[PDB]
């Protein structure tokens, strides 16, 4: 009995499953940053589920195996080419930008769907909030043109009018400098061509946008490099705060109901990237998608449904 | 086969739509008639039942 | 709202309706048709927004004149004979204004102004609710005084309603006011042979519901609202797109499909009775009807129209609520022409 | 039963209006089916006369209609009386 | 309502030309003032005074064609001396599309009228010949 | 998803379509048994 | 047909006029359809009165009390549009259109 | 035709107790075969919107709607059947009771009727 109006009727209600511990939170850092590693720590202390940053194969690891899939059948864009060649003359770098956020999406789908359902919280990177900072660094940079952030700005619009903001928003804060010095320790070797300028774009757009958006209707928790490897004094300050000025108190089982019947059923999630404006960077031609949606047909478990895939070993198919 | 067989067929099937020709003209003016004046089971509009009357003393002679 | 008011409402949506249909008092008739509208408003603004909010104050205003000049008709009608029966009329000036009343009510034109509208700024849902449901209590009432009607407003509003809706369209691009100028043409076609046969009537309107049904339920299926969004849903389910146009080829009158069974019938019976000018410029008239289909099957499936990159990540993801019946109703609008005769079924 | 007691104790405090209005609700519910006055009511509606009793006409087998408003037969208020 | 048409049916096709010019002139009269008060209802232009000239000048174009209709088929009837003949009907229907292109001064409209009103224009006169239904009676 | 084959669905309409197909051949004799008593043919 | 009759049709048509007119202030159309259902009410109360037609003096109490709903549920929906507007001008409501 | 008013008709039955007097159609009967195959593409396209294997997905389903296409089939052809037959007893009954409106033609032959010829030139 999958989750729908029926169970709601009877018995399923997911204002009960909330326990004050849920306390959805969303960690932040600019790049290269130790936010990654607190995290992890946080979700392990305050006994949450840890959701790593969404990249570019992350849809692929919640649909059939985890195994991810070639580049051309997802994403068709790799960041190591916009590391290289931040202004490609074929548009990858919107293409990233524009998988990235739809990814970022779908991971905050699958994480609001989590905790409707189970009511155990969740901590997450880099949300579909914040994520507009790496356009901005694009878009001044020269990167990308204007109709392209104008189209971001309307399919980020549309999609995120219907979600809750997160109820704590962590800020690693690191100067250039420093994150430049522990880049060339890294050895990536497509990371030290990140120009400096770009670092501090990321940074101001951090700053000067995000952090008093979330201020306004959040909590918001900003620590430096050193102060940020105590996760104890973290947790501390995630207790001690008190959430009442965000729509979190104001939900009720009948709204609750309503976002868990959205955040399921990905296909409306992700129903409005796709809307009908024809940027070069993102549109494909008919022959083009006709041939690479032909090659993903062929894949093992991906011609019928997921039950009914005679070469991956479904059996009893003829009474299924 | 031989020609009997067909002409026998073509017989039997002459009879038949001549049959369903005449059939459809009857009908035709049958329907024409029983709209136009009403007497047959055809078209007959509902009217008020008089079992809903009420037959009994009303406080008033002259009802 | 709730599942279980939502339930309420839509038991007393059909509550109403079926009141009208099997009542014999015109104030239970009214009664019924008050019910309907009232419980019927909350339906489109099931979801909250200002042109939800528009299309719903358009609606109710619309339906509560339509329902003050019924009650209007029927008071007349006491007045000249003193009957409650739904029967003969017994008065012209009534009958012309309870014609106008159920005009008003079905969205026959020129009452047809609001239904465009109406359908545009509601849901799909709401919309496919709308669009068939609604009909059934008013031709159920005119076919129950089929015989007092005057042939000359039924024929010339049913003859405007389907000029109407061919010429309103071609112009329109969403699909939802094209659903709306369809419903109107039909309703054009339906209602002029109600003085001949109610049979055609009944037997039209099944068909219709089972088309607009089925094509509302692919378009609910496939989330596209404007026709850019349903040309991309051949990159993702192309048997959905396939499957929508041979509805769409049915829809438009083209034999041996369902779509035909209607029209060429209410053509026949209006041969029947030596009207011969009319069924040949409601036939030229829906070749219009016919051609915005057609355009819309060239856009939908025909062609491949220009894709987009993120359409990628939906090609891993399946549709998790699948509704019941709609493979029984693409089937029902698209063979059922060898069956033409099962209409002696009084349906 | 211990449940069903304790819920009414809790109610009796801190909301008596609404344990007094349902308690007088279904009080009025259920005692008219009980109550054996309820027959006498409608026979005391039923003997109101109204409309004036139109007479019928005698053909000789009419036994149980009185002739005359003092003849015994027909039916009696006594019962009425003596309420 | 019916009456105009009445006035115009109980004259004679071959006679009293100048009262068939009248009659038709009241029937587009008429038509006229129906579409200008359809046009007025669903847009209104600017004002009372340019709202007052549209309808006057849509009455004015209805009339005329109506007149210059009548009086060319009733002339054209009286001259071949052969009523109920279709092409007198046709010759007026071109005459008034003739009139409804001077008014609206482009030669496509005028011919085009031309065609398409004395088509129906004859088709009329047939249907009036052979007693063609519009709006049938349900008969059966 | 990781889903058998539900024996209880499978059960029910195998069940219905039993039923129905022996409620069919049982409604078809019980009516030509009747028609032939009413016209007097057996 | 006496006069009052003909007095009480005229008072419904001139309130249907108004309704239909629609100069602005939506709350004068909802105040036209209740008109409307008063002249109704004094019609029927008239016509059923005179026939001495017992059983049917119910009708115009119900229709009152469902016109009197149907007048609540307009209402409602005034204030959510004033709610999204700021006041109630008819011209406001175009966003859908033909 | 307008049988809704015709005397003795009970309100809500789909089988008057006189339909009992004709034949039932054969379980062959061709329409029902047609309405077998209406059930089959229902269930095709039911496996094909689905995204599960077409011919051979569920057979159980299949049955089903081939089993219930076939049982509406079967009581809507015999509605269908029992209406015709009214129809034509009526037809049948009323030609019978006015004579008068339906005279006997008075038979001819063709040696004695006179069809102009027109030649094709
Ligand atoms: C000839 C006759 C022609 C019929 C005219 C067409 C009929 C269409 C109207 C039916 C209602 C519309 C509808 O269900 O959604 C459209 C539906 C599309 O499904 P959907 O888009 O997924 O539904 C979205 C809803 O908004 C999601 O709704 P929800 O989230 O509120 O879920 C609540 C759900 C679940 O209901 C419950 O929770 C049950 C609880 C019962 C409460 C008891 C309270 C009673 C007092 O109940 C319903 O959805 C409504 C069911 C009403 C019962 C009707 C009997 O399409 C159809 O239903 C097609 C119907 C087939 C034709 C009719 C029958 C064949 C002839
Ligand atoms: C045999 C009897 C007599 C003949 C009868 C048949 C003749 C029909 C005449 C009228 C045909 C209507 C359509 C024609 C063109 C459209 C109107 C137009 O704007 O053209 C202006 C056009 C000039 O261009 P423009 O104005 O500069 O361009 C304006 C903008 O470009 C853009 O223009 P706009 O945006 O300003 O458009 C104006 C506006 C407004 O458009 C309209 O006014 C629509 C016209 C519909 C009414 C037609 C009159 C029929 C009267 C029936 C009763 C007759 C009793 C006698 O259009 C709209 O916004 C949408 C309207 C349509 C939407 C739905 C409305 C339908 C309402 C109901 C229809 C009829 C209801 C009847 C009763 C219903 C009861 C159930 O040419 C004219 O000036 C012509 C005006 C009238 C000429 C009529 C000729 C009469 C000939 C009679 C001969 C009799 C011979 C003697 C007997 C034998
Ligand atoms: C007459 C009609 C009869 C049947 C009516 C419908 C039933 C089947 C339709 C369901 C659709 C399934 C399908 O797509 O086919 C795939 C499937 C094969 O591919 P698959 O690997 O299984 O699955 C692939 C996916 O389905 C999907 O593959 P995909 O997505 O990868 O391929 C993409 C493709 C997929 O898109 C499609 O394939 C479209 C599906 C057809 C549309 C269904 C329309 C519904 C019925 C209307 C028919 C209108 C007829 C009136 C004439 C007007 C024509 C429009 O879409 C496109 O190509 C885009 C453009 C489409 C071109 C233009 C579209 C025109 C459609 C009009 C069709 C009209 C004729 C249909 C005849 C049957 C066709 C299957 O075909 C079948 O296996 C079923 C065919 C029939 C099976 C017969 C087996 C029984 C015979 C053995 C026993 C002997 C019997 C005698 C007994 C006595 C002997 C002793
Ligand atoms: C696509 C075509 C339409 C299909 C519609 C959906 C099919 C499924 C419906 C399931 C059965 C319908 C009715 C259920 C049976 C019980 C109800 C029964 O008692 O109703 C009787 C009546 O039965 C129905 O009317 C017949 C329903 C059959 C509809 C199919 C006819 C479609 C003709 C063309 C398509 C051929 C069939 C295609 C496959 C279905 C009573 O008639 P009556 O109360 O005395 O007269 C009322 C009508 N009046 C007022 C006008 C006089
Ligand atoms: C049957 C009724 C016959 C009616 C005859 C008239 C129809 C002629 C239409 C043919 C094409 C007309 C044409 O030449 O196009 C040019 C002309 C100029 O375009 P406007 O933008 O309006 O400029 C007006 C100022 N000059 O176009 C038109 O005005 C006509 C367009 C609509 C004509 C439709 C007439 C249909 C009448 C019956 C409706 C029912
Ligand atoms: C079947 C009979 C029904 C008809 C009779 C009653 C008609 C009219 C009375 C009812 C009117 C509407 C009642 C609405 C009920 C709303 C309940 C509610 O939500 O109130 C709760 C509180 O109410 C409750 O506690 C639950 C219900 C209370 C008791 C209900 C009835 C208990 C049992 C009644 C029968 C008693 C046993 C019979 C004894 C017979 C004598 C020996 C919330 O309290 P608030 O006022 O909102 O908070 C303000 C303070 N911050
Ligand atoms: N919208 C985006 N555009 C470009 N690159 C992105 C975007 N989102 C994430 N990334 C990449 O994801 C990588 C990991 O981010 P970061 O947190 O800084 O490193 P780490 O995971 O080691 O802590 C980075 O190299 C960053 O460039």
């Amino acid at each position: 009995l999958q989750y729908g109006p029926l169970a709601f009727v009877l018995g399923e209600r997911t204002t009960r499953k909330l326990t004050e511990t849920s306390k959805v939170i969303t960690v932040d850092g600019n790049i290269c940053s130790g936010k990654g590693r607190l995290a992890r720590e946080i979700a392990e202390k305050l006994g949450l589920r840890h959701f790593p940053e969404a990249g570019i194969h992350y849809a692929d690891s919640t649909t059939g195996d985890g195994k991810p899939l070639d580049v051309q059948l997802s994403g068709n864009c790799s960041l190591e080419k916009f590391y290289d060649d931040p202004k490609s003359n074929d548009g990858n770098s919107y293409r990233l930008q524009s998988w990235l956020y739809a990814s970022r999406l779908l991971q905050y789908a699958d994480a609001l769907e989590h905790l409707l359902s189970t009511g155990q919280g969740v901590v997450l990177e880099r949300s579909i909030y914040s994520d507009f900072v790496f356009l901005e660094a694009m878009y001044r940079q020269g990167f990308i043109r204007k109709q392209c952030v104008e189209h971001y700005n309307e399919v980020k619009k549309v999609t995120a009018c219907e979600y809750l903001p997160p109820h704590v928003v962590v800020y690693v804060d690191v100067p250039v400098p420093e994150i430049q010095s522990r880049i060339q320790k890294k050895g990536n070797p497509h990371e030290m061509k990140i120009t400096a300028a770009y670092l501090q774009d990321i940074e101001n757009a951090y700053k000067k946008t995000f952090l008093p958006e979330m201020s306004e209707k959040c909590e918001v928790l900003q620590y430096s490099a050193r102060e940020a490897e105590d996760a104890e004094k973290v947790v501390e300050d995630i207790e001690y705060l008190k959430c009442d000025k965000g729509p979190w108190p104001d939900q009720d089982d009948r709204t609750f109901h309503r976002l868990r019947m959205l955040v399921q059923n990905k296909l409306e999630v992700l129903n409005y990237t796709t809307i009908p404006v024809y940027l070069p960077e993102i549109t494909i031609g008919a022959h083009q998608s006709d041939r690479v949606f032909q090659k993903f047909t062929e894949l093992p478990g991906r011609k019928y449904s997921p039950g009914y895939n005679e070469d991956v070993g479904d059996k009893w198919i003829w009474l299924k | 086969d031989g020609p009997e067989k067909n002409y026998e067929k073509t017989m039997a099937i002459l009879q038949i739509e001549a049959e369903k020709a005449e059939l459809r003209l009857k009908e035709l003016e049958v329907r024409r008639l029983m709209r136009a004046r009403g007497d047959g089971p055809w078209y007959q509009y509902p009217t008020i039942d008089k079992a809903l009357i009420d037959h009994s003393p009303k406080t008033t002679p002259d009802n | 709202m709730n599942p279980i008011i939502y339930t309420t409402l839509i038991m007393t949506v059909m509550s109403g309706t079926m009141l009208v249909m099997i009542s014999s008092h015109w104030l239970l008739i009214w009664i019924g048709f008050e019910m309907n509208l009232l419980a019927m408003i909350p339906v489109l603004m099931k979801n909250f927004n200002p042109r939800a909010t528009e299309a719903a104050t358009k609606y109710f205003l619309t339906q509560a004149t339509a329902s003050m000049m019924l009650m209007m008709a029927i008071i007349i009608n006491l007045l000249y004979s003193g009957q409650w029966t739904i029967t003969k009329m017994f008065n012209p000036v009534a009958m012309t204004m309870m014609t106008m009343a159920l005009a008003m009510k079905l969205g026959l034109s020129p009452f047809h102004f609001w239904v465009p509208e109406v359908t545009q700024g509601i849901s799909l849902q709401a919309g496919l609710l709308l669009l068939t449901w609604q009909k059934l209590a008013p031709l159920s009432v005119l076919c129950q005084i089929s015989q007092s009607i005057n042939p000359n407003l039924m024929l010339t509003m049913a003859m405007l309603s389907i000029l109407i809706g061919g010429w309103g369209g071609l112009n329109q691009t969403q699909l939802r006011k094209i659903m709306a100028y369809s419903s109107i043409a039909h309703m054009g076609w339906m209602t002029a042979v109600l003085p001949y046969n109610t049979t055609m009537t009944i037997l039209n309107l099944l068909i219709y519901i089972t088309m607009t049904l089925a094509m509302f339920m692919l378009l609910i299926h496939s989330s596209a609202t404007t026709t850019l969004s349903l040309s991309h849903t051949w990159n993702k389910m192309p048997v959905i797109t396939s499957l929508m146009m041979v509805t769409l080829l049915s829809m438009g009158g083209l034999p041996p499909l369902s779509g035909f069974m209607p029209k060429w019938m209410i053509i026949q019976e209006m041969t029947k009775n030596e009207s011969i000018i009319m069924p040949t410029l409601m036939a030229m008239t829906a070749l219009l009807n016919l051609y915005f289909y057609m355009r819309l099957a060239y856009s939908s499936s025909l062609t491949m129209f220009p894709s987009t990159n993120n359409m990628k990540m939906k090609w891993q993801f399946e549709h998790t609520k699948q509704m019941k019946l709609l493979p029984t109703m693409i089937v029902l609008s698209t063979l059922v022409l060898p069956m033409t005769p099962a209409l002696s079924s009084l349906n | 039963a211990g449940r069903i007691a304790s819920f009414l104790k809790n109610a009796w405090a801190k909301e008596p209006v609404l344990v007094a209005s349902f308690a007088i609700g279904g009080l009025a519910i259920i005692l008219p089916s009980l109550s054996p006055y309820t027959n006498y009511a409608i026979r005391i509606n039923r003997a109101t006369p109204y409309n004036y009793p139109v007479p019928l006409r005698d053909d000789g087998n009419m036994p149980d209609v009185p002739s005359h408003p003092q003849d015994p037969q027909g039916p009696s208020l006594e019962w009425l009386k003596n309420l | 309502a019916k009456t105009l048409l009445h006035k115009y049916s109980d004259i004679p096709e071959g006679t009293e030309c100048h009262r068939k010019a009248y009659a038709s002139t009241s029937i587009g009269g008429a038509t006229g003032l129906i579409v200008s008060a359809y046009s007025i209802a669903l847009k209104p232009p600017a004002s009372f005074l340019e709202g007052v000239a549209r309808t006057g000048r849509y009455t004015f174009t209805s009339a005329a064609i109506g007149a210059i209709f009548g009086l060319t088929s009733c002339i054209s009837a009286q001259v071949r001396e052969k009523p109920d003949d279709p092409l007198n009907y046709f010759i007026g229907g071109c005459a008034g599309g003739l009139t409804l292109g001077a008014r609206t001064r482009s030669y496509g409209i005028g011919a085009a009228a031309c065609a398409y009103m004395g088509l129906t224009a004859a088709l009329v006169k047939m249907g009036q010949l052979e007693g063609w239904q519009v709006f049938a009676e349900p008969k059966v | 998803p990781h889903g058998s084959p539900d024996w209880l669905k499978v059960g029910l309409t195998l069940g219905t379509s039993v039923f129905l197909w022996i409620y069919l051949i049982k409604q078809h004799k019980e009516d030509v048994l009747e028609y032939k008593r009413r016209n007097g043919l057996e | 047909m006496p006069l009052v009759y003909m007095n009480i049709i005229m008072a419904f048509a001139i309130a249907l006029a108004g309704l239909l007119m629609y100069r602005s202030h939506l709350m004068s159309s909802l105040l036209c359809l209740e008109g409307m259902m008063l002249s109704l009410f004094i019609m029927s109360t008239l016509i059923i009165l005179n026939t001495h037609f017992t059983l049917a003096n119910m009708m115009p109490i119900i229709l009152l009390v469902f016109a009197a709903c149907e007048a609540a549920l307009g209402l409602s929906l005034l204030v959510m549009v004033s709610n999204t507007y700021g006041t109630d001008y008819v011209q406001n409501l175009n966003l859908l259109q033909c | 035709t307008m049988m809704s008013g015709r005397p003795g008709r009970v309100p809500l039955q789909f089988l008057p107790n006189e339909a009992r007097s004709l034949p039932p159609p054969k379980l062959t009967d061709p329409r029902l075969v047609y309405m077998g195959f209406l059930g089959y593409c229902s269930g095709l396209i039911d496996n094909a919107i689905r995204r599960r294997p077409v011919v051979s997905a569920g057979l159980h389903r299949q049955l089903l709607y081939v089993t219930s296409f076939v049982f509406f089939g079967y009581y809507l052809l015999k509605r269908q059947d029992y209406m015709y037959a009214l129809r034509d007893h009526d037809m049948f009954a009323y030609v019978k009771s006015h004579p008068e409106d339906f005279p006997e033609k008075d038979k001819k032959t063709y040696g004695e009727i006179l069809e102009e010829f027109h030649p094709v030139r």
